[PDB]
């Protein structure tokens, strides 16, 4: 487990805020990129906001996206969209979560 | 979070908090 | 059928690979700490109990 | 070769299942609800 | 609780007394740890209402302590707010967040 | 020798599971269950 990540971001993603993801990366020595995204749930079919960050030794391998739920891109409907994926893509890892 | 060193939050869930500052 | 002599030396060296474990006291092995106490000789020479 | 093949997906639909919530009976680990006599018996019948 | 027993304490008195509008909050946070060679540095984040307001990488000096908080209260926490800090830190091959 | 296009891949944790010592997961269940439930070196039997 030499190299790892951690992501962090709010508890509660508020629909039309522009909330601010902080990526850290470590036991990394070359320049990376990453796409921290949130997309639609369960299916992934509509990115909703999407960030593109450089992990460099320069950056000390920390950087942030600032992203958003647009209150109108949500499908709406008779019950309300109630979660949404946050996903991360980069050479080396991809993870996402709900 | 969102990590590969070894936790999840999703092991966590909340209560109607009520701690005063 | 081999012959060895000392130096001075005038070159650097970084010999030492570092333990995040424990350093056997007579053995210079790393155990992993979760090793230590187990009640059994994990250094060769006992020294992690 | 296979006779069935299986790839990954990313899902379309939610989850329907159900918890156990089973009335009067015990609950073992595994989730199997053994009759509530054999609660403390002496013997393991969660086989847990 | 710390399973590899790696710690972060914040040095802090947590205090009820306000702290001034754009003053330097001045900080000292500990990282106790089995393996504090891999410790370069220590990670933060400081949230406002709901929001990651400020995020920021503190470095490890050759007395082995670290850079302390110093950062402005900058006008965007001025209802309260919440520093948290953060590392990862690796074993033999385990790692754990702290 | 060659600079890869292409990174290497990370490991993912073991969340809410149990890591023993290999990088493999188990159930917090088998920890201190009495029986060497990771295989090769138990961990999961550690200091209980
Ligand atoms: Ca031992």
């Amino acid at each position: 487990q030499e190299q790892t990540y951690v992501i962090s971001a709010p508890k509660i993603f508020r629909v039309g805020a522009s909330e601010n993801i902080v990526i850290q990366v470590y036991g990394y020595t070359e320049a990376f990129d990453a796409t921290i995204s949130i997309k639609s749930y369960p299916d992934k079919k509509f990115s909703y906001s999407s960030g593109h960050v450089h992990l460099s030794s320069e950056n000390k391998f920390q950087n942030s996206a600032i992203l958003t739920i647009q209150p109108k891109q949500l499908p709406g409907g008779q019950n309300p969209v109630s979660y949404v994926y946050l996903e991360v893509v980069s050479k080396h890892f991809s993870k996402s979560k709900r | 979070f969102l990590t590969n060193a070894n936790a999840d939050d999703s092991q966590e869930n909340d209560e109607p908090c009520k701690e005063i500052l | 059928d081999k012959e060895v002599e000392d130096c001075v030396t005038n070159r650097p060296c970084r010999s030492q690979v570092r333990c995040e474990g424990f350093v056997c006291a007579q053995t210079g092995r790393c155990v992993n700490r979760r090793l230590l106490c187990n009640g059994d000789n994990d250094c060769g020479d006992q020294s992690d109990e | 070769a296979p006779l069935v093949a299986f790839q990954p997906c990313i899902p379309s639909k939610l989850c329907k299942i159900e918890e156990a919530d089973c009335k009067n009976k015990f609950r073992c680990d595994s989730g199997r609800c053994i009759a509530r006599k054999l609660e403390c018996n002496g013997e393991n019948d969660c086989g847990d | 609780s710390s399973l590899s027993q790696s710690y972060l304490y914040i040095d802090w008195t947590d205090n009820h007394k306000a702290l001034l509008v754009g003053e330097h909050l001045n900080i000292i946070v500990t990282p106790k740890s089995p393996y504090i060679d891999k410790i370069t540095h220590y990670n933060y984040l400081i949230l406002s209402k709901g929001k990651i307001i400020h995020f920021g990488t503190r470095e490890k000096f050759s007395d082995a302590s670290y850079q302390s908080i110093n950062i402005p209260v900058t006008q965007n926490m001025v209802p309260s707010s919440r520093l948290l800090v953060y590392y990862i830190v690796t074993g033999e091959q385990t790692a754990e967040l702290v | 020798s060659c600079e890869p296009t292409r990174g290497c891949p990370t490991e993912e944790g073991c969340g809410e599971r149990f890591r023993c010592f290999s990088g493999q997961c188990i159930s917090k269940s088998l920890v201190c269950n009495g029986d060497s439930d990771c295989d090769e070196d138990s961990a999961d039997e550690d200091r209980c």
